[PDB]
RNA sequence: UGAACAGCCUCUGGCCAAUGGAACAAUGUAGGCAAGGGAAGUCGGCAAAACGGAUCCGUAACUUCGGGAAAAGGAUUGGCU
RNA sequence: CUUGUGGCAGCCAAGCGUUCAUAGCGACGUUGCUUUUUGAUCCUUCGAUGUCGGCUCUUCCUAUCAUUGCGAAGCAGAAUUCACCAAGUGUUGGAUUGUUCACCCACCAAUAGGGAACGUGAGCUGGGUUUAGACCGUCGUGAGACAGGUUAGUUUUACCCUACUGAUGACAGUGUCGCGAUAGUAAUUCAACCUAGUACGAGAGGAACCGUUGAUUCACACAAUUGGUCAUCGCGCUUGGUUGAAAAGCCAGUGGCGCGAAGCUACCGUGUGCCGGAUUAUGACUGAACGCCUCUAAGUCAGAAUCCAAGCUAGCAUGCGAC
């Protein structure tokens, strides 16, 4: 498909090149936003794992679970 | 000086002065380069129906600044171009008095395309079966009508030009149905050669590839996007007055002088803005093409892997484009779903813009904000989706 | 009559954001001491009426030093804006900003008349002022 | 709710009469918001705007020792159990 | 009106300038022009022409600061200085002062000078001048005065007519496609690269032409992108209050907040902005007048940011053609 990308450091998308807004840090630092929803964020001191639009959330789940213990007088 | 000697350049030119609603729906160029080269292949203009606009990217190559070569974004301009049928050869001969029609010849076979153009060009939106136009002459009369007119063309050397009409009925998503006539010149060689072809060639359509040559540098005219009324500030660009509150903000001050006892042209003040005839110099004519059966798409991999030059979802407030496509450099007049017309450059000299041609790599056709790149990407959210999309 | 050439910096290569008018007060990325600088005029620039004289990244600035050493102090020095807030259009077409803005204070030979840098500085700097180019702990 | 006879919402009591309809253009008037910069605007920070409540910490040269002082400047503030 | 006073431009040429009156200047004088100083005047207006400055915007003027193209030089290079055609196109930001003016800082190709009811108040501001309050100093017995200072002090009305701007529009009817009369008219400036560490120069230094690329300022578009906007009250969040709760919502003159398409919009985003001719300045040809000789008398060539097309915008609604 595309050959030659960026990587959006938020997001995960593939930003397209001529396209997308790259923040220069003070400490040299590049961060890759595709969009203005992505740099929002960033600025605003968002983990990304804090179900942002749910960036690099995504994280398996397990199943049900037994009804034992957790304070209830057994021993 | 009179009053403060430190003085500005004038707001708003005066090459651009009466900015007023164009006469007509679509611009028509005044006057054409003069016929000086090949023959009726040579239209000198084409129409369409501005699409919309998209972007491309464009590897470069040039070494006078420090950066050069590369990939560079560029805006382009897409436009619908269907091909156009040419109903007419007409002989206008120059006068001293500017060029006459002396006669106009209309196709042996019209009962459609007349009849789709009609809502203007006449008036009512086809009710009873009624619109008149001439019906075909009496069979060797008409034919002999044309030849007479070969005559005094090729007597006083006749600047040949056509009527034509721009069939939008091959296109589905602009909601308009109505054909646009109109008069586009045709340049070539001798008088007697150029009609000849001419007659021939009211008998078929024109396509696109055969008015314009790529990588051509090619003047576009058309009428800019009706805006409204609008203010001193976007019609003649000049400065807010300023102070913390005012009786006038966007506004000026004195338009004149006590002494001469009358208002001058020159002096900015409101009045309509948009809907005017401009001409937008100087643009390289990238691709030509179509969707199909003219080009292919993409030649995968490196190059750029197939995608429609539609963005996905299509353009807003157009329709989406599914037939012809021309990509014409930057910007372009007018709104999207009026008539854009492009004409070769007067300036035929081309000298050093692009010159070279500069591979298309990406089409930016954006399907983003999280997703897209025609079907692969598409499914992935398809997929994500499936019971309630 | 004419003023002879050299000096003003060089025709830009793009069409820049203005993000600094005169007046503006503005970090100083080097160790002589200085700790602030005050933009006061652009060098090369010509303006027009009422419109204040703006400078951006790479461009050649004149500048006085508001804050620091009282050495560098009061003294007009030319000035290299090597990072601005204000983004920043590259041929390819990502737009690039800066955290800060800063500029360095810099001789009239284009050599710093800092001893570093320090933070990033500008691909566009670096071509223009090669003496910048060569005082970079980093260049982007 | 909250210090509140503050504001806001509501009870009780009282109106539904503020000519009505349509488009909702520029231009006004009234109300908001703006990237980056931050008074360079201007006679002048005019008002917009920001600060703001409180608890804790911290608190100046000076002074008629009473004050300045809520100086400045910071941190804190929920739901629920 | 006038032009003493002011500003600008000449004539003469004693001198200066190593030399050498006149490259550039120019005494003692002397002739003009202008109203860009200010008076003189009372012509006009006091049953009423809104003062000054600034803010803004225009047009014009040239005695042209720059740029285009040129002629001088005590122009070697180069700075620089002089003169010409020329208002085509630019001619700046701040600090302070009500001050325009002024005076600095700092840029620059350049930061020219003047006018338009001392351009510009039913466009503004109201800071100055110039009311009523008031303080101080001086003068005055006093009341008061002050070309002395200082502060606070109401800016009314356009809907009429024209101008201009845009909107429609009756001439067989109805309607098209064209033509292009006439009017408006646009691009600007700079640096880097190359030339070139070259020409030139003793060295120090140090070009331009041409070839190349972008910027600066202006103009004209457009939303791909990017950024901005939110009344899609679209989605989420949150507080107070209100539906007993649940759920789904209501009210806070748009409740607040984070986002947000579509639309609009930003040298706060992009892209684009034309070349032929006729000529000027000016250098020339041939060549008399003036046997020779001369850009000129006759004839004639090259030639400009000029001008006129080209081109671009209104489309003659009272021009017209074909259909």
């Amino acid at each position: 498909m595309v050959l030659k990308t960026e990587l959006c450091r938020f997001s995960g998308q593939k930003i397209y090149p001529g396209k997308g807004i790259r923040f220069i840090r003070a400490d040299s630092q590049v961060f890759l936003f595709a969009n203005s929803k992505c740099k929002r964020y960033f600025h605003n001191r968002l983990k990304p794992a804090k179900l942002t639009w749910t960036a690099m959330y995504r994280k398996q789940h397990k199943k049900d679970i037994h009804a034992e213990a957790v304070k209830k007088r057994r021993r | 000086m009179s009053h403060r000697k430190f003085e500005h350049p004038r707001h708003g030119s005066l090459g651009f002065l009466p900015r007023k609603r164009c006469s007509r729906h679509r611009g028509k160029v005044k006057s054409f380069p003069k016929d000086d080269q090949q023959k009726p292949c040579h239209l000198t203009a084409f129409l369409g129906y501005k699409a919309g606009m998209t972007h491309i990217v464009r590897e470069v190559e040039k070494p006078g600044s420090k950066l050069h070569k590369k990939e560079t974004c560029e805006a382009v301009t897409i436009i619908e171009t269907p091909p156009l049928v040419i109903v007419g050869l007409v002989a206008y001969v120059k006068t001293p008095r500017g060029l006459r029609t002396l006669n106009s010849v209309w196709a042996q076979h019209l009962s459609e395309d007349v009849r789709r153009r009609f809502y203007k060009n006449w008036c009512k939106s086809k009710k009873k079966a009624f619109t008149k136009y001439a019906l075909k002459y009496d069979s060797d009369a008409g034919k002999k009508e044309i030849q007479l007119q070969l005559e005094k063309m090729k007597k006083y050397a006749t600047i040949v030009r056509v009527i034509a009409h721009t069939q939008i009925r091959k296109m589905k998503g602009l909601k308009q149905k109505k054909a646009h006539l109109m008069e586009i010149q045709v340049n070539g060689g001798t008088i007697a050669d150029k009609v000849d072809y001419g007659y021939k060639f009211f008998e078929k359509e024109v396509p696109v590839e055969a008015v314009f040559q790529k990588d051509e540098m090619v003047d576009i005219i058309g009428v800019t996007k009706g805006k409204g009324y609008e203010g001193v500030v976007t019609r003649w660009g000049v400065t807010r007055l300023p102070r913390k509150t005012h009786r006038g903000l966007r506004k000026v001050a004195c338009i004149g002088a006590w002494h001469p006892a009358r208002v001058s042209y020159t002096v900015a003040r409101a009045g309509q803005n948009g809907y005017h005839h401009r001409t937008e110099m100087n643009k390289k004519i990238y691709k030509m093409g179509k969707s199909g059966q003219e080009s292919h798409e993409a030649c995968t991999e490196f190059d750029r892997t197939e995608k429609d030059i539609t963005p996905m979802g299509g353009f807003p407030h157009y329709g989406v484009v599914k037939g012809d496509y021309l990509m014409i450099k930057g910007c372009c007049v007018g709104p999207k779903k009026r008539v854009v017309t492009l004409r070769q450059s007067l300036l035929k000299q081309t000298s050093r813009l692009a010159l070279e041609e500069i591979k298309l790599k990406f089409i930016d056709t954006s399907s983003k904000f999280g997703h897209g790149r025609f079907q692969t990407t598409d499914e992935k959210q398809k997929f994500y989706g499936r019971l309630k999309a | 009559m004419s003023k002879r050439g050299r000096g003003g910096s060089a025709g830009n290569k793009f069409r820049m954001s203005l993000g600094l008018p005169v007046a503006a007060t503005v970090n100083c990325a080097d160790n002589t001491g200085a700790k602030n600088l005050y933009i006061i005029s652009v060098k090369g620039i010509k303006g027009r009426l009422n419109r204040l004289p703006s400078a951006c990244v790479g461009d050649m600035v004149m500048a006085t030093v508001k804050k620091g050493k009282p050495d560098l102090r009061k003294k007009v020095m030319p000035a290299v804006i090597v990072r601005q807030r204000k983004p920043w259009r590259r041929k390819d077409g990502v737009f690039m900003y800066f955290e800060d803005n800063a500029g360095v204070i810099v001789n009239p030979k284009g050599e710093m008349k800092g001893s570093a840098i320090t933070g990033p500085i500008g691909k566009e700097c670096a071509d223009l002022w090669p003496r910048i180019a060569s005082a970079a702990n980093a260049i982007v």
